[PDB]
């Protein structure tokens, strides 16, 4: 059985809330990289990466506060 | 007699896996997530 | 006693648009009862005309 | 629920042991239970949480422990009084 | 006979909700918070 | 019949003074999951995450004063 | 019942001092995606935006002092 | 019946782990029932220890 | 009568100490909420909060220091 | 049989040691436990002691 | 407010067993009321709470500890100087 | 023979509740730090690294309350 | 698998006596030379149960032993 | 006496809890009241541990 | 005689060794408020405001460390 | 033989004292090497105690 | 002699609060009178304890 | 016989679940949240 923590579940809903954004920042990137000068695709490409910005800034910070939280019940253990 | 029955009663309560991969082809749909780019609003299938 | 032992917060509403309905929940009697709160709680307005 | 006795129950004496020997049923009487109601407090581990039940499971240690050590000097005492005499 | 009746007692005393749903069709008002774009104020009525 | 201590019905009287503060922080998770662009469920989340926070907290620092107490006690014992 | 804390009070009393603002907001967006060149109506969108945008400001930094406040004190327990 | 007005706090806390005040006031008056309950703990202990002592000494 | 004690009328000096903290947090957060956009009221809230939280950061601080001192005391009975 | 529910509860923490609510419940737990034990060491000390005193006594 | 008494009588012995009463009656009352007097230093929850007032409980333990220990052995000397004197 | 104690069960009872995180933080240092900059790899370690640090002083911490009771039985010897 | 079997009077009370202190010895000698039961706390409290009635026993035999023999030299000296 | 001078500068800290001088101040005198106090605690203990000792000495 | 220990001698160096310290924040910062907008009224302010906060952190912390090393002789008086 | 398998996990930790599953495993070891010394000590040490004993009593 | 260097560098810095090298000066001087009294402390207790424990035996 | 039947009945009360799927068709009604976009305010039917 692949071990899996409380904290790898809660981050794996984040993975799973977006459809394909792991894709698609690297194939809207690609469709930009054949032709960085067309606006249906320039503001098409902002969209995909200040959501993609957002999107790994709220989970790791999510998982940081987490974090604090258990440390302190294990040091309420002894 | 009482000691044989008593103590071979409670050993067998103390007494009392593979798996494998199926293939299955559909017939009549596809299989994947499907989109509906009806440009009014994005639906989706799931 | 225990059944007269529901707290009131454990009352749960919502509204259902498409059928122009309320889905509660609750024990027995506390779903007849704020049936008489919603009962008295829609009359028939009236109409008024400016000029 | 709780629930107390309210009728002892008496004999009456005629000579001077069976006097000793209620004194020597009464104490029998009165460590047996004490001996077993603190474990029985014990043994019930949400009588070992409680503070309040701790406290009074404290000095009811004291109690119990006081009381024994008194009987056993006292005829510590008592019978050694009797010793020395008649060996003289 | 008292030391049966006192320990019936205090054995019956140690031994002493499902929920439902229901479904009500309103008849004289809407449901749901209302949003007024009547342009003086965004009225609402919960 | 499954034992419940003095320990526990402190312990459980956070547990029943919030009444779904362990469904409202699933309830949380899944609506921001969805859509993590909602400036109406952000500022709700940063309340639920900290209120979460506090409740763990306040269980465990109040057990460990509980704890030190009875050990005075049954050193006091002998 | 959903359960409210104090912390929830305080974030909803911004909430509630602005009566639908958070819907006013998307109304005049509403207004100006149809026709993005008045003036009349960029101007009106400039400032319920601004309005907007300290809005929610204003009220994710004062529920993290009140945060820190609470943490403060029940660190001080044990 | 100190135990009374320790027991009508924590709710208040159970109902509302947020408010500033009131667990400023909990804390003040948890902690020093912790004074009290080890207060009558040792203070029964030397007492008990003092009239052993006696017997120590008569035996 | 319901018993208050010593380090309860310490706690209550700090209470009485200070005139009306209580009142002044809640006034000027509901002047703020409904219009969280005055400046006057953002340079007064600033400074409503900031005494807020160094008093209850006093008060805890000061039935720590005083608890630690009887306890040293009461060990030091037997 | 106390120990029976606290030789149960551990590996659901050992298989999940990131758990908010499992663990807060294991601490009530285990301290509880913790604290038991010894108390009943304690207890029966006493009752040790006390009984040897009676022969050091007589002897 | 608080009070003191100032008069100490004196009523005369007529023998030895007049004046062994004065003594151990004089002590009784005074071993009586201080630990009394340390319970109602603690059952006053006022009173335990403050730092001042700690020492000058803990003070009063600790007088109260060596008093009664100061009587124990001397009368346990003193009744052992009679049970070798009466061995000879 | 290879000798287990009860101490040994319940620290090896920790290496069986985990299945790989003693290696499924070997495979993300050997990922991540072949190319030091990928999100989908930083937050992966992040999320492994964490869990690390929360399970070593379980199995820490759990050993220190475990031992002292087995002092305090020996301390009851004599 | 575990298994189970099943199975003047001076002079066999002090030949009773002689092999009945003696296994007692032999069982807390192993049960302290094996380690796996010496970390066990509830192993422990039964062994501690078998330590302390180990010297109730032979000191209360020893007693009245000396008290029998303690009752003949008076007599015959007489 | 010094108890006096403990219990004159809370209250202007009290009237104004933000002035830098005084708590800084305030620092200073409690922490020496705090080693004040356990000072007389542990001197008190000296002074019962070693006459306990000479009457267990001689009994 | 209002009695000062050694705590108050080594706060009471950090009072002489500034001569009146106290008094030139509170002056520089009239002339500022007179007029918050001079370049030399402004430049002198950021000098005597941060000498300050300097000055009582390096007394505050000075007493701190004093006082960890008087509770460890204390605690090795019994 | 306790000792010797004591005595092996030593060097391990000595040429590299910052693995963190060997003092995982060292700490489990050292500590129940704590519970076997002194237990063995205490042990003797009540046959020791009571054999004593007899004979003052006998004398 | 230390303690003379000790109360040497404080009012140099109490003058001049902000020298960069005169507090690294301190820092090196300050914490290292703070490991000087405790191990003086801590050293004159065990000798004590070892002279008390002798006398502890033959008492 | 009277210890018989307690020791018989007292080991009686301390002697003394699956999940499934269902899958069922609409008649009147689609499924899934829909949108009206009537561009005044974003009405939703859950």
């Amino acid at each position: 059985t692949p071990w899996s923590g409380y904290l790898d579940d809660v981050s794996a809903k984040f993975d799973t809330g977006v459809d394909n954004l792991q894709t698609q920042v690297t194939e809207a990137l690609d469709k930009l990289a054949a032709k960085p000068s067309d606006p249906a695709l320039l503001a098409a490409y902002q969209s995909k990466l200040s959501e993609y910005n957002l999107y790994r800034n709220a989970q790791s910070n999510t998982v940081k506060v987490f974090k604090d939280i258990d440390a302190a019940i294990i040091q309420n253990f002894r | 007699y009482v000691d044989m029955v008593v103590n071979a009663a409670t050993m067998m309560d103390k007494q009392n896996g593979r798996q494998k991969i199926g293939v299955m082809r559909l017939n009549n749909t596809f299989v994947g997530d499907r989109t509906y780019n009806l440009r009014d609003q994005k639906m989706v299938i799931p | 006693a225990l059944k007269q032992n529901a707290a009131a917060g454990n009352i749960k509403i919502v509204a259902y648009p498409d059928t122009n309905s309320l889905l509660v929940k609750g024990t027995a009697e506390q779903v007849h009862f704020i049936e008489m709160l919603v009962k008295a709680l829609d009359v028939a307005k009236r109409h008024v005309e400016l000029s | 629920g709780q629930a107390v006795n309210i009728r002892s129950m008496e004999t009456d004496i005629v000579s001077l042991d069976d006097r000793l020997l209620q004194a020597f049923s009464g104490s029998a009487i009165a460590t047996a239970v004490d001996k077993q109601t603190i474990t029985n407090r014990i043994e019930d581990p949400n009588l070992v949480t409680d503070p309040k039940e701790l406290a009074i499971s404290q000095e009811m240690i004291s109690d119990y422990n006081l009381y024994v050590s008194m009987v056993s000097t006292l005829t510590r005492k008592g019978v050694g009084a009797v010793e020395t005499l008649l060996r003289s």
